[PDB]
């Protein structure tokens, strides 16, 4: 009879059959295979700012704790796979509720006292449970038993509102509102923004594997009950066999710097870079803002250990299937345009000869350009003072913008013999465009010399 | 797309095909007298692969994206 129900309510489970590795997928946007780039000139610089399509799939099994869904959060909370769940908002199912072993991992724990079991399951009476074992703890082994955090660090360049919802969850649409992310910025290639969670868990509630679907559940409730109250095999539940608990952060890095490695700098800070990070703003959330970032070294390196006052907050949470018990994992897929933006910063050339001959100066270089219709090209550049003699003291300095590349230069030493009128000095190619460069020269005719400097 | 192609260095050629999908470029070098009009790599636009590659000491070019823009009267000798 109480096998009977037990058998039932089993009974129906395994009966409905679905597809888990479908079922939690969701579509943000799908978008045209593009790219284009377009080139401008701004003031110090000739900058190329080339957006291409991207796609992404992010498979992720740990999700995120909020303001909105804390309420419908605990082991062994029984939940709704589906618009709710994708949306990190799943409706939790009120049935009647059987007892739930809870294992919390924190150290020294031994004997039972590792374990707890909450025969009438419910938000407070499980939250209550674990703030009191934590509380046991914090007084007992917390004294000579310590626990630094596992750090669970996730990045990612900003691109679209789209694909940030991909990589962090949809849930983020919500948490991340106030901190004022503006998208125009990046795409018009004037701001590089990041985007960073941060993920320091200390103590972990984990639920074992029920004996039976039976398991979850007190008796006195039926197949029939599930299907009223909107379980079914269209929208299956799921419970949580895991919770974390710790602090987690989101936070914003807002950087004037077109640099390509922004992303590694950032993680640097946390595992040169230090001029990018010289003029960065920083904006986060807690679960404060300013131009600084001692801001967050602070803020990272004083939660690296357990607070001793009181419980953390759960920041993450597992789910599993009641039918395989085996781990759900949300899969989730979008289009969005990726902006990647490169500047070519402007230099100079400065040309002086003190030598007593007459030398003549030969400067070629590479140029980066468009055409008419606006279809990019390349072309071949020489200088105009190019073939012609030059004196005592000459000095005309040569300006070059973020197009020029490649720079060619030979120098031809004067000789007074009727025979190779001119003599060498100094010939390369392939020469980078510095903010300052000076060609200088020196000597006799006989013993000429030169400069080839870097002034920056 | 479809550049002005001689195989060898004529001072004009006339001669124009469309380019296979590997060239995404057209280009037009004076290396002196000679002039090498060729279906064009845009990563190899620069003096060493160019020269690499016509067997030309000194030279000047132009690469360009649309159809018949490498033409000889696009450099100034």
């Amino acid at each position: 009879n109480s096998e009977a129900a037990k058998k039932a309510l089993n009974d129906y489970i395994w009966g409905l059959q679905y597809d888990k590795l479908n079922i939690l997928t969701h579509q943000g946007e799908k978008l045209k295979n593009h790219s284009s780039r377009e080139a401008f000139h701004r003031p110090g610089e000739y900058v190329v700012i080339e957006k291409k399509k991207q796609s992404i799939s992010n498979a992720t099994s740990k999700l995120s704790v909020s303001s909105a869904n804390d309420d419908r959060i605990f082991p062994g909370a029984l939940l709704k796979a589906d618009q709710s769940l994708l949306e990190n908002l799943p409706t939790l199912i009120p049935v009647n509720r059987g007892k739930t072993t809870i294992s919390v991992n924190l150290p020294g724990l031994k004997n039972g006292e590792s374990n707890l079991t909450v025969e009438n399951p419910s938000n407070s009476t499980v939250r209550t449970a674990v703030n009191n074992l934590v509380e046991k703890w914090i007084q007992n082994y917390s004294k000579t038993h310590a626990v630094p955090a596992r750090m669970q660090y996730e990045s990612i360049s900003a691109q679209s509102m789209s694909q940030l919802q991909a990589k962090f969850g949809a849930d983020f649409s919500k948490v991340g509102a106030p901190l004022n992310v503006d998208f125009s910025s990046v795409h018009k290639g004037e701001k590089q923004v990041f985007i960073a969670n941060f993920r320091q868990v200390y103590y972990t509630a984990s639920v074992d594997s029920p004996n039976s679907p039976s398991a979850l559940f007190g008796s006195g409730i039926t197949p029939t009950d599930l299907i009223n109250r909107g379980v079914n095999s269209k929208t299956p539940p799921v419970y949580v066999s895991n919770v974390s608990y710790g602090r987690a952060m989101y936070v914003k890095f807002e950087t004037t710097s077109k640099s390509t490695k922004v992303q590694a700098a950032i993680d640097a800070v946390v595992k040169e870079y230090e001029n990018i990070l010289k003029n960065t703003k920083i904006c986060a959330v807690v679960l404060v803002c300013t131009g600084n970032i001692d801001t967050l070294k602070d803020l990272i390196q004083k939660g690296s250990n357990f607070s001793a006052q009181s419980p953390a907050v759960p920041i993450s949470y597992t789910t599993s299937f009641v039918k395989d018990n085996s781990i759900a994992t949300i899969q989730n897929n979008t289009d969005y345009i990726e902006t990647k933006v490169t500047s070519y910063k402007d230099g100079a050339l400065t040309l002086n000869h003190d030598g007593a001959f007459v030398a003549r100066f030969y400067v070629y270089w590479e140029e980066l350009g468009h055409d008419a219709d606006g279809y990019e090209t390349i072309r071949s550049r020489s200088w105009s003072g190019n073939g012609y003699n030059r004196g005592a003291h000459y000095s005309t300095t040569l300006r070059f913008k973020g197009n020029v590349r490649n720079i060619r230069v030979k120098v031809l030493g004067a000789t007074g013999l009727a025979w190779e009128p001119w003599r060498l000095i100094y010939s390369k190619n392939d020469l980078p465009l510095v903010p300052q460069r000076n060609i200088s020269t020196w000597g006799t005719t006989l013993h000429p010399q030169f400069e080839d400097k870097v002034v920056k | 797309l479809q550049c002005y192609n001689c195989p060898n260095p004529t001072a004009d050629c006339k001669t124009a095909v469309n380019c296979s999908s590997d060239f995404d470029a057209c280009l037009i070098t004076k290396a002196g007298l000679q002039v090498y009009n060729k279906c064009w790599k845009f990563e190899h636009c620069n003096f060493n692969d160019v020269t690499t590659r016509l067997r030309e000491n000194e030279l000047t070019y132009y690469c360009c994206k649309k159809d018949l823009c490498n033409f000889n009267e696009q450099l100034e000798n």
